[PDB]
């Protein structure tokens, strides 16, 4: 922050550069610092950073020579107003729980992408910051062997992308979180997710406040994941792009309307608000598709004649709901197209 | 809130308007008393387009009925729904025009034309923003033929920024044996071309043939034709009374469906074809409806849509069909490689999808296209207009009232020019 | 429609008077073929002429030329039609060609067999509507003229043209086409 | 200092102004009700945000905007929106009849009984400002109203407010997102009627922004809401020059001297980078060089064109966020060594670069992420003329059969206006090529 050319046939007129140079010289008023690829190994003599830059709101220590986590904790102590922190691309060596608390009492964001950190070290490093909201952990190969108890309570966002070592058994451990509004799982290798603790129609206590969910770039080939997602108490939004089912083909749209039919509280899909007309069309299409299957496994307009097997109830638990919303499919609606001679 | 003023003139015009109003009231869920009793919130989001909200939550129609003869007036006043029409919206005389166009447009129908303007102006003063007037009459007669033209010519001078739509009912020798019908039709078409933006032609010969063959009725009466006319009218005015993605107003629809000024006659239709009494027999699908909307048998005019070019195409679906299911069907019929592909169903067609189905039917469809085949409706009257003009038969009646051969030859030249333009446009390059 | 309906009736009234005289019919056919040759690859006069030829053949005007095998007139007509139906893409022009090819089966001799082959080429076109129309026209022609196919093989041809979906995939329509060709004596086409 | 007034017109215009004001309030910290806890004054004159907003004695901040619409369908929702207490009721004007996709209406039929009132409302805001710079028009060529009424207001103001700048932010219609079949007629009419009423005008290809939202932001079907949030970023990056205490294009008059060399030619291409989604927030960190090089990508451009096959008359770069001249020098050198672009020897203007110490901002839970740096490149090249060529194709084909022409002549229009408008378009196209002569 404390420190001619011609393009083709004309000069470059850099204007206002002196103002920016004079504004950046004031180290006592830098509300945001970024040292990307600046060779930052240690913190230096203590007390100097607290007096030269006593006001810092965001730091970007990405791509530096930080070898130990103590060097970062030292800078975090002098910075009392540290709100956002990012120490990605650093092979830090965390201690065995020696990091004391009080160093990050106002840290709302913390990015730890490409750091080789393990699940055992995440809990020890997030010990002196109970008010942590966002916590990114992408490209780390973390194994969820334990579960939180006295830390990671107000984690509003939890990113775990680029980690092909996550399944339902590892998600159940991080499912009892109180405040979990987002859980990104892009490129995680997941392929199935169920909730045996809840039946058809009933909700599940796992991931209650999970509003937005991301599961892009996965092996989502069964409608069993979308069918299991309905058990979630809250789930206003979902992204499932680039998958075996929702491919870039022309008929892929037919799958979209299916998703809207498998969830009742889906007010947006792939960053697209689902208007009432869209939901109505999706429900009508879903009811007309399996019209023959609903009758093959028993079913009639009169409540007297009715008997659905467990298969049709587990694969299409929401069919009975639409049966009462738009009646049952009559004998004339099950003949939309047939060959002729 | 765009309001539309509906006007009815002549015996046939009033008989068609009464049936159309009864149909659109039974479909909206309005008892014959005046109150509302439907079971759908969609039947009120656009009721103001044709009903005034009077005191007490009542819905007063906006139908201005006029008739020189005191016949259909009393019948509509004591009808199943006669108690709905305002009582000072009825304007009548005693003696009509005696099947003479020069009587109901100059000496007789111009005697109540002033009371008509006062009534239509008193009715429009309460509206917040008027969109366009409407008229329902038959080219046959004098009070339907001359009164409609006189009113259309008088209202355009005081409201040039309003759309003018009509529902002309071309007569036919099979329905009526009157010989002074060709002249009344020619003089009516002469005025319905230079002072009209849209005209829905409902030929009587088509409905007669339909009732003779399709319905297999013994003696097709006027009620059988009026039922089909009201059904087509209700199916055409579906977007102007119900919500939907295709929010095409009157002016927008006229601009998108009428590229030329003079050319504006459509060929309205409706499917499936039914009759009075029973109706529930067979439930149709979307493919069957699409295959039948574009058949010359489901059309209400004696014209072959296949034989002739396609200026503008439009369709309105009514029932539990989705615009997504309709688009899939409208994108495979404009493709040859596609199976069950049709050559008369053109491309760039307008398509709609409604929720509230019609009365007595769960699924239906309406067609509002404009094909060059309509020229056949103008030539059939041309011949009958020439053979009787060379001998000067029944011309003294016209010359005595005030008319002259000048207007006759002007109308003949206008019809000839229109037919020539239609024939020229029929042979046009597709791309 | 009305203009065509009137012109056809006016032309039939005149043809009825020159139907027995072979010289007049020959001169008329020669003039028609000359007009066809003049306006070739023209979408202003070719389609109307092909449409009028269908009605002329359905009415039964060229009935004297049917009592002779290998008629030069019907040969040149078929040759010009094959030229006009060469790679025909639009369905409006294909319909008239199919109608003419099915209304030309009346002429015996080499014109009967060769013409039939053309119908086969239209039974496996690039569109299902064309195949369906060709099958319908062939079925109608089989009922019109009974002396074209023997009674021993007519039953098989009628049964194959009824329970066969001509608007399906070509993989299954090619088998039916080959079966019909083996029955009608038409040589197996080659791609 | 000098104030400014934004006159929004049409559905697109009113939909774009609301998002722009929301972004401005989120950046400056203005609360929904209009309360700036950081401001230490009650009136305006010493701060920097007074150019766009207006202060009062009660601490209420009334945005300097004049929203005027014909169909109340959108104004009813804009009034009862989240910022109902922000905009003043008098600033929002509604009509009683829609043009229904017509220019002769939005100009003569529905533009005559509303213009007599729009001026009285604009005068109330003009009298309060001690020194007005000009006007910021926001409309679209596709919409009949947004074109006709805007052109009528523009020329009406040319008489009164003659010694004032004039700007525009039109939206070039696209075949996919087409609402009217007469889109080509209205566009060629409004471009000819106000070719002299606009000092500078910005065009937004509906196709380019749609492709950007579908690829960059990774959206299946980008709705108008998503397209308006993305354009708000560019609008804010452009207005930052006048809102903050910068040093490049601080006044509207500077735009006509540093970007619009020729008075007739006033269609400079604009591009903004980066375009990262919300999911990939902290995925990659692009320095200034990457975002500066990405500006030369046709996919990232706001209009579909090919600047590579055309010269350059004026070029202006604006950096925002953590940016240092030492790093901008690297991008400036890369633009010359790696890339290469010619320049018009007869053009007076040249290349200009500026930096602003104001980081970007995104709406909570939006589509774009809170990037660390942003770059905006405004280049006036003749390649944009291609966008005007295709537009003339459709119009020419349609007027070949004179379809939908009677609806215009019968609404206060003459048959010669169409010939004049396409004679003007031909002259503009010829001048576009004459300017780029070797
Ligand atoms: N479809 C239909 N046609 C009708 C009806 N009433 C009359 N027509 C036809 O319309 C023509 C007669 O016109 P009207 O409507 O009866 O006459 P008007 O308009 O009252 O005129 P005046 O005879 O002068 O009193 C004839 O061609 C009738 O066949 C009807 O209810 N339905
Ligand atoms: N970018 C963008 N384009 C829009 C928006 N709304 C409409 N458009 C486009 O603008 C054209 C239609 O303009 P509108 O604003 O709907 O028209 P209007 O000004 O309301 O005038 P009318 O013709 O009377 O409806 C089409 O090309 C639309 O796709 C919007 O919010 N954003
Ligand atoms: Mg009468
Ligand atoms: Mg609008």
């Amino acid at each position: 922050y404390v420190l001619i050319v011609t393009i083709g046939n004309k000069p470059v007129e850099t204007i206002g550069f002196d103002s920016i140079m004079k504004q950046q010289s004031q180290l006592s008023k830098l509300q945001e610092v970024s040292l990307r690829n600046c060779a930052v190994s240690c913190a230096g003599e203590k007390g100097g950073v607290a007096e030269a830059c006593p006001n810092i709101r965001k730091v970007d220590l990405s791509k530096n020579l930080l070898s130990s986590w103590d060097e970062v904790i030292h800078i975090a102590d002098q910075l009392r107003h540290l709100e956002v922190l990012n120490v990605s691309e650093n092979k830090l060596k965390f201690p065995s729980g020696s990091v004391l608390t009080g160093t990050l009492s106002v840290l709302k964001v913390l990015v730890l992408n490409q750091t080789g950190i393990t699940w055992a070290e995440v809990l020890r490093c997030v010990a002196g910051c109970p008010g942590l909201e966002e916590l990114y952990l992408e490209s780390n190969n973390i194994f969820i062997s334990e579960r939180p108890t006295d830390v990671l309570q107000t984690v509003k966002l939890l990113d775990l992308s680029s980690n092909q070592l996550i399944d339902e058994n590892q998600l159940y451990l991080i499912a009892h979180l109180p405040r979990l509004e987002q859980l990104i799982l892009s490129d995680t290798g997941i392929s199935s997710l169920h909730f045996p603790d809840a039946g058809i129609g009933c909700k599940t206590s796992m991931f209650p406040s999970l509003k937005y969910l991301v599961v892009n770039d996965n092996q989502i080939s069964q409608w069993s994941f979308f069918n299991e997602l309905e058990k979630l108490p809250s789930l206003r939004a979902l992204s499932c792009l680039r998958n075996p089912l929702t491919k870039e083909d022309k008929e892929a749209e037919t799958a979209r309307l299916l998703i809207i039919a498998s969830i009742g509280q889906l007010k947006t899909l792939n960053k697209c608000e689902i208007l009432p007309e869209e939901r109505r069309r999706a429900e009508l299409d879903y009811r007309k598709a399996f019209g023959n299957e609903w009758k093959q496994a028993g079913g009639h307009k009169d409540p007297e004649k009715n008997r659905l097997s467990e298969e049709f109830l587990t694969a299409h638990p929401r069919y009975q709901f639409l049966c009462l919303k738009y009646g049952a499919p009559e004998d004339w609606e099950l003949k939309t197209q047939q060959p002729l001679m | 809130m765009r309001e539309i003023v509906h006007i009815q003139a002549g015996q046939c015009g009033n008989q068609i308007g009464a049936k159309f109003w009864e149909v659109i009231s039974d479909e909206h869920g309005i008892d014959p008393t005046g109150t509302y009793h439907g079971d759908s919130d969609l039947q009120l989001d656009r009721i103001s387009v044709y009903y005034n909200e009077a005191t007490g939550g009542k819905y007063v129609p906006r139908a201005i009925l006029v008739d020189l003869e005191p016949g259909t007036m009393d019948s509509v006043r004591s009808g199943p729904f006669g108690q709905i029409f305002r009582p000072d919206n009825f304007v009548f005389g005693q003696s009509g025009a005696g099947n003479n166009w020069a009587k109901g447009h100059y000496t007789e129908g111009a005697e109540l034309v002033d009371s008509v303007l006062d009534v239509v102006r008193k009715e429009a003063e309460s509206c917040d923003c008027l969109q366009g007037f409407q008229l329902t009459h038959s080219l046959g007669g004098g009070t339907g033929s001359g009164m409609g033209t006189l009113l259309i010519s008088k209202i355009r001078e005081e409201y040039p920024d309003r759309i003018m739509n009509t529902f002309s009912v071309v007569p036919s020798p099979k329905v009526s044996d009157t010989v002074v019908e060709p002249y009344n039709a020619t003089l009516s078409v002469h005025q319905l071309v230079e002072n009209t933006d849209e005209t829905y032609c409902i030929d009587n010969e088509a409905l007669y043939d339909i009732c003779f063959r399709t319905l297999k009725l013994t003696t097709p009466t006027y009620g059988d034709l009026n039922h089909l006319v009201s059904a087509t009218m209700s199916g055409v005015t579906t977007c102007l009374r119900f919500p939907g993605q295709l929010n095409a107003d009157l002016r927008k629809l006229a601009v998108n469906m009428v590229p030329f000024p003079r050319l504006h006659f459509f060929m309205p239709g409706f499917a499936p074809l039914t009759s009075r009494g029973s109706q529930q027999y067979r439930a149709l699908t979307v493919p069957e409806l699409t295959q039948q909307v574009f058949d010359a048998k489901n059309m209400m005019a004696a014209c072959d849509p296949r034989h002739g070019r396609y200026l503008t195409v439009a369709a309105v679906f009514r029932g539990r069909m989705s615009m997504k299911e309709v688009d899939e069907q409208m994108l495979n019929v404009q493709n040859k490689n596609s199976s069950y592909f049709v050559e008369w169903i053109p491309n760039n067609v307008k398509t709609a999808v409604c929720d509230i189905p019609p009365r007595g039917l769960k699924m239906a469809v309406t067609f509002i296209g404009n094909s060059t085949a309509i020229q056949e409706l103008f030539k059939r009257i041309s011949e009958q207009f020439t053979a009787m003009f060379r001998r000067k038969a029944f011309l003294h009646w016209y010359t005595g009232e005030g008319m002259d051969e000048m207007e006759f030859t002007e109308a003949e030249s206008n019809m000839n020019d229109l037919v020539s333009e239609y024939q020229q446009y029929q042979d046009a390059t597709a791309e | 429609e009305s203009t065509i309906r009137h012109s056809t009736q006016s032309l039939f009234e005149y043809m009825k008077g020159i139907q027995s005289d072979p010289q007049a019919l020959g001169s008329f056919s020669g003039t028609l073929l000359q007009i066809f040759e003049d306006n070739l690859l023209n979408e202003r006069v070719s389609v109307p002429l092909l449409k009028t030829l269908d009605h002329v053949l359905t009415h039964g005007c060229f009935d004297i030329f049917t009592t002779e095998e290998d008629h030069p007139f019907a040969v040149k007509l078929l040759a010009l039609c094959k030229k006009e139906i060469k790679n025909s893409k639009d369905i409006q022009k294909l319909l008239s060609g199919i109608a003419v090819f099915c209304e030309m089966v009346q002429f015996p001799g080499d014109v009967r067999r060769q013409a039939l082959l053309q119908l086969c080429l239209l039974l496996c076109h690039r569109f299902p509507l064309i195949r369906k129309t060709t099958a319908s026209q062939v079925y109608e022609t089989l009922l019109t003229y009974s002396d074209v196919v023997g009674a021993d093989v007519l039953d098989e041809v009628v049964t194959v043209l009824s329970d066969t979906a001509w608007d399906a995939e070509l993989a299954v329509v090619r088998e039916q086409r080959n079966r019909l060709c083996d029955l009608l004596g038409v040589p197996r086409p080659q791609l | 200092m000098r104030e400014c007034i934004s006159i929004h017109v049409g559905q697109a215009g009113v939909q774009i102004g609301n998002a722009c004001w929301e972004l401005y309030c989120l950046e400056h910290g203005i609360q929904p009700d209009g309360q700036m806890p950081s401001d230490k004054t009650i009136g305006g004159g010493d701060d920097s945000f007074n150019t766009f907003f207006s202060e009062t004695g009660a601490g209420k901040h009334v945005p300097r905007a004049v929203f005027v619409d014909l169909e109340p369908t959108v104004i009813d929702e804009v009034r009862t929106g989240t910022y109902r207490q922000l905009f003043h009721p008098e600033q929002l004007i509604t009509g009683k009849e829609d043009a229904a996709n017509n220019y002769a209406r939005g100009h003569y039929t529905i533009g005559k009984e509303i213009i007599d009132l729009v001026l009285d409302r604009i005068r109330k805001l003009a009298d309060q400002c001690t020194g007005l710079q000009g006007f910021l028009v926001f409309h679209s060529f596709g919409g009949g109203t947004g074109s006709g009424f805007t052109s009528l207001l523009m020329e009406r103001l040319s008489v009164d407010y003659g010694k004032k700048s004039k700007l525009e932010f039109s939206i070039y219609p696209a075949p996919q997102v087409s609402t009217a079949v007469v889109e080509p007629y209205n566009s060629i009419l409004t471009t000819h009627t106000t070719l002299e009423h606009s000092d500078c005008a910005f065009m937004v290809d509906n196709e380019a922004i749609y492709d950007i939202c579908r690829r960059n932001l990774d959206i299946e079907r980008p709705t108008y809401t998503n397209l308006n949030r993305l354009i708000s970023q560019i609008v804010s990056s452009i207005t930052a020059s006048l809102r903050f205490d910068g040093a490049l294009n601080v006044d509207l008059t500077e735009f006509q001297t540093n970007l619009v060399p020729y008075p007739r030619i006033h269609f400079p291409l604009a591009t903004y980078a980066p375009v990262i989604s919300a999911e990939k927030a902290y995925h990659e960190q692009l320095s200034v060089a990457e975002i500066t090089n990405a500006c030369f990508e046709p996919a990232n451009q706001m209009v579909k064109c090919d600047p590579r096959h055309g010269k350059y008359m004026a070029c202006c770069l604006l950096y925002r966020g953590d940016v240092v001249p030492k790093d901008v020098n690297a991008a400036i050198a890369t633009i010359k060594t790696k890339r290469s672009i010619q320049f018009v020897d007869w053009c007076p203007t040249g290349f200009k670069v500026g930096i602003n110490y104001q980081p970007p901002t995104v709406v909570p839970g939006g589509d774009l992420a809170k990037v660390q740096r942003a770059v905006c490149m405004l280049s006036n090249t003749t390649a944009i003329a291609e966008a005007w060529a295709r537009l003339d194709h459709k119009f020419d084909l349609m007027y070949a059969k004179r379809a939908f022409v009677h609806w215009y002549v019968g609404e206060g229009m003459e048959e010669g206006e169409f010939s004049e408008a396409r004679e003007d378009m031909a002259a503009l196209e010829k001048d576009y090529e004459e300017v780029g002569v070797d």
